């Protein structure tokens, strides 16, 4: 039942983000950007964000 | 500035203007005439039985016993209504079925439907042409395509009727405004609008020196055909299958379903490029409701018969010829048009000062004939309204149906009308 | 102005996270419309496009390319919610003809198989007078059989039959004016009638959500037009007053007229007009009238006469009344009625009166026989019945959706229902799960609506049943549980 929740997640980020009306390599393209930028965004807050806030984050998640 | 009280006595002095001004009584517009049935040949016109030729219905489809079979099928099928536009509900399989047929009988790749005869071109001409554009339109060009040219905001320039030099005259003037500013030159777009036969005068364009022309001044061509496109040439295709002239020359031919077809609308062919673009951007096509079926139909069905024999645009041919020849020679009356023309004009030789006892010399002439059962009908203007205001003329139009002998008693009848009342 | 009944309407408005997101769609359509746009003039992919012809290349192009950008780009990517065939009468519920497209709706092939008993609701049919029996049909059939179709010439000269006399008297003593007139198109009488009213040195107050038709009228015409915000009557006021105390604007000369250009119904947002401040407006600063009742003539009052019967007011003061025969009656056609004056000087000095062509004497004769069906001539209890159908159907609908949570705009009156959806793919991901589910709505968007409000249209009938409603209302409800289109705060 988890995949049909997951199914429904990624259809609402198409309808949000106007990936809908986009051909599937149009949708590659944005998703690799998508991610590069989120990589990026990721080592740049270990080369100087503390841990310190992560780990407040994930003892507040748990 | 002005105080509370100074503005409430001026809002309270002002009296506006009345909604209509008064219309005076003998004016001959304000009487219409009632005819009691079909407008056909032998039709009631005000009590009495009157032969017509006043109706512009060239082919004889308008009571065709086929065109009403396959109107009333339609009719049955799906009803009088198509309750919305274009777009949204609206296109029955007719309306497709109907604009392949056109498309394939003005041999073009693509046509469009607008559901009234004055839409058509009034929004065809502001799709392509906006503000700061050029376009060279003829001086006797009917109201229809100067509503067109008014909606849109571009330069119009006006040439004299069916005169070539001064076209070049234009032309070349606007090479020189080109030449002074490049930068505007490279975006300001040249149209010229004619027209295939004109209504006002009955003469007929000289395709060959305008796309001559238009190859040599980059300057685009929009045709209207409205008279001439169920009577002219061997096949009935217009003024291009009169001269010989490629139709891929023109780049809009534009006319309406309601004069040889006998059925409401009007239609734009070209080519795919052209016309897609009047899908979104033709007022009468998206802001409008679709042609009801039943005229869908009839209008195939007359593309059918007319498809079926091309004979009958050689016998609407000889008629025109016979009735220009005997309408030759009335002592106070000239005939305006060519022959090849199914409506023409009958203007006076010697016109009095005054337009207004014009038309009562006119009008009195089409009463004494109509008691003669020939039922003439005179140019109806607006006179404000009009660019180019025409003569005031009585109108002559010439119908495969009406035979030879009828021809003759109305020339007849015209003779000794007019030459009694001029007299 | 004094209300007799309760004038409740509603308009919420677009919550923040909304209105971030449907940007944020844009904005991704838009970099990915410069991308494709950027690929097809390098002809790095070839382009499903018309290209003018060899022989005309070094004319000046005849399109500029951001003119057409919002059409390539972003319209063409869900053209298949538009320009839907039917191939059957649009009742209650019509038969579309299925088609396909394999080059991402650049064209589309007709397959085989015909869709059919889709529930219908794009239709404009309010009291159910498009079908294709009945005694309107008969009535029709028989007046084509003996005129046939169509007329081939002008009013003023030979085209003026006795069919359109009768149609003309007739529709004075349905409105209850002293005189009317009838012309083959609403479109043309709006766009052929109002530049004979008004010219140069007149002011013409319009509407800001006006028809097209209203605007090019206004347009063609040489009148200095101004706009006032919608249903907004101090806006009204303001203008008013500004325009009668100072005058015409390089000349601070006074005006000859002051025309006011409202609607009955505004079908996009389903508003009926606040006509009873208007005429107490107009009344005050003495203005003119011009009330356009296209959606209103047939839906609208307790004998369905329009917005004038169903405030309560007095036809007399309105100067113009234009209206729409297309909407309600089933057939196509325009009038506008008022006195005899207005009259007689419109019959002799309008654009379609002098240049057009007439009805069709088939049409003409349904326009009658829906007429005396609708005021009792015909002795059948069918005129009530339709309106009363029409009513309970509106009442039952908008309860029904807005306490499902969605946002409805319009008053509670009007049988057009905008349900609003706020985002550019929620458009084509609608239409597409409505279709799937038989039935059929219209989806509107940027060029008729702001960018921000796109809705779904829905326009109720008297055809429609309470088991076509409640099927309707059980999808429309699964089809918001999976787009998550309900956005009410409010009730749910």
């Amino acid at each position: 039942r988890a995949w049909k929740q997951m199914s429904w997640f990624y259809y609402q980020y198409l309808l949000v983000t106007a990936l809908y009306m986009l051909e599937p390599w149009e949708r590659t393209v944005f998703n690799s950007m998508l991610v590069s930028i989120v990589g990026m965004a990721l080592y740049t807050g270990y080369v100087f964000m503390p841990q310190h806030i992560m780990a407040i984050l994930h003892y507040f998640e748990i | 500035d002005l105080t509370v009280k100074e503005k409430e006595e001026l809002i309270e002095e002002w009296q506006p203007e009345p909604l209509v001004p008064p219309v005076p009584k003998d004016h001959p517009a304000l009487n219409y005439n009632i005819v009691s049935g079909p407008p056909s040949h032998k039709t009631v016109v005000n009590g009495k039985e009157c032969i017509n030729f006043a109706s512009f219905n060239f082919l004889g489809l308008l009571d065709n016993p086929r065109v009403k079979a396959a109107a009333l099928a339609s009719l049955k099928k799906y009803g009088v209504g198509t309750c919305g536009p274009r777009g949204f509900y609206g296109t029955f399989d007719v309306h497709l079925d109907l604009e392949d047929r056109l498309a394939k009988f003005m041999k073009t790749e693509e046509a469009i439907i607008y559901s009234y005869g004055f839409a058509t071109i009034a929004s065809a001409i502001p799709a392509y042409s906006k503000r700061g554009d050029i376009v060279f339109v003829d001086r006797a060009a009917c109201f229809a395509i100067q509503k067109g040219l008014q909606a849109s905001r571009s330069d119009i320039k006006l040439f004299k009727h069916n005169d070539m030099a001064d076209l070049e005259r234009l032309l070349k003037e606007q090479e020189i405004e080109d030449q002074k500013n490049p930068r505007k030159a490279r975006v300001t777009r040249r149209f010229i609008v004619v027209e295939g036969l004109y209504m006002n005068t009955g003469t007929i364009c000289p395709l060959p020196e305008l796309v001559k022309l238009k190859y040599k001044y980059k300057a685009r061509i929009f045709l209207e055909e409205s008279l001439s496109f169920g009577v002219l040439g061997e096949h009935g295709r217009g003024v291009t299958e009169h001269y010989g002239i490629n139709i891929d020359d023109i780049d809009l031919i534009s006319a309406n379903m309601e004069n040889a077809l006998a059925s409401i609308g009007g239609f734009c062919c070209g080519r795919s490029f052209v016309i897609d673009h009047q899908r979104l951007s033709g007022q009468g096509y998206c802001f409008s409701a679709s042609l009801p079926p039943l005229l869908a139909a009839a209008a195939i069905e007359a593309l059918n018969i007319m498809e079926e024999n091309p004979g009958i645009f050689a016998v609407l041919k000889e008629k025109c010829g016979q009735i220009h020849k005997a309408l030759q020679g009335i002592s106070g009356l000239k005939v305006v048009g060519e022959s090849l023309s199914p409506a023409f004009h009958l203007q006076l030789e010697e016109s009095t000062g005054s337009r207004e006892q014009d038309v009562r010399l006119l009008q009195e002439i089409v009463d004494q004939c109509m008691n003669r059962s020939i039922a003439l009908t005179q140019a109806r203007y607006l006179e404000k309204e009009e660019k180019c205001l025409p003569p005031p003329s009585i109108r002559v139009v010439v119908t495969v149906e009406q035979t030879e002998e009828e021809l003759e008693r109305a020339a007849s009848t015209i003779k000794e009308v007019a030459q009694a009342v001029l007299l | 102005g004094l209300y007799k009944r309760p004038f409740n309407e509603a308009f919420e408005e677009t919550p923040m996270l909304v209105a971030v997101l449907t940007y944020v769609g844009y904005g991704v359509l838009t970099l990915f419309g410069y991308l494709r746009d950027f690929l097809r003039y390098w002809r790095i992919e070839k382009c499903h496009h018309a290209t003018e012809r060899e022989e005309q290349k070094d004319f000046v192009s005849l399109y500029q390319d951001f003119e057409n950008f919002y059409t390539r780009n972003l319209y063409m990517r869900i053209r298949d919610n538009w320009n839907r065939p039917i191939c059957s009468v649009p009742g209650a519920r019509v038969d579309i003809m299925e088609r396909q497209s394999h080059d991402y709706n650049w064209s589309f092939k007709y397959t085989g198989n015909i869709i059919k008993g889709v529930i219908n609701m794009g239709s404009y049919n309010y009291l159910g007078f498009a079908r294709n029996t009945g005694s309107c049909q008969e009535a029709a059939a028989k007046v084509l059989e003996e005129y046939g179709a169509g007329v081939c010439s002008t009013r003023q000269e030979i085209g003026n039959l006795d069919k359109h006399e009768e149609l003309e008297e007739l529709v004075a003593r349905f409105l209850g004016v002293e005189a009317a007139m009838a012309y083959g198109m609403g479109f043309a009488t709006n766009s052929m009638n109002i530049p004979a009213l008004v010219g140069k040195g007149c002011l013409i107050l319009s509407d800001e959500l006006n028809h097209a038709s209203l605007v090019l009228g206004a347009r063609l015409s040489g009148a200095t037009i101004r706009i006032f915000k919608h249903n907004n009557m101090q806006s009204l006021e303001k203008l008013l007053k500004d325009a009668i105390v100072y005058g015409q604007p390089r000349t601070r000369r006074p005006w000859k007229k002051i025309l006011i250009l409202v609607e009955g119904i505004y079908s996009m947002e389903g508003s009926i007009v606040r006509l009873p401040e208007v005429i107490a407006l107009k009344k005050k600063y003495k203005a003119y009238l011009y009330l356009d009742e296209a959606h209103s003539i047939g839906a609208l009052g307790p004998t369905g006469r329009g917005v004038v019967e169903y405030f309560g007011l007095d036809p007399e003061d309105v100067d113009v009344m234009m209206g729409t025969f297309t909407k309600s009656f089933g057939a196509s056609g325009g009038y506008i009625g008022g006195k005899k004056e207005l009259i007689d000087y419109l019959r002799t000095h309008s654009h379609s009166a002098v240049y057009a062509t007439s009805l069709s004497p088939p049409v003409v004769e349904q326009i009658i026989t829906s007429m005396k069906c609708i005021m009792g001539q015909d002795g059948t209890s069918l005129g009530k019945e339709c309106v009363q159908q029409l009513a309970e159907n509106t009442r039952y609908f908008r309860r029904r959706l807005k306490e499902m949570g969605f946002i409805i705009y319009g008053n509670e009156d009007s049988p057009v229902v905008p349900l609003m959806l706020y985002m550019p793919a929620k458009i084509g991901a609608f239409g597409r799960e409505m279709l799937k589910r038989n039935i059929g709505v219209v989806v509107v968007g940027f060029p008729a609506t702001p960018i921000i409000e796109s809705r779904a249209r829905f326009c109720l009938s008297a055809a429609h049943t309470k088991e076509i409603l409640d099927t309707a209302l059980k999808e429309i409800d699964e089809v918001g549980d999976l787009l998550q289109l309900k956005y009410s705060r409010h009730r749910l």
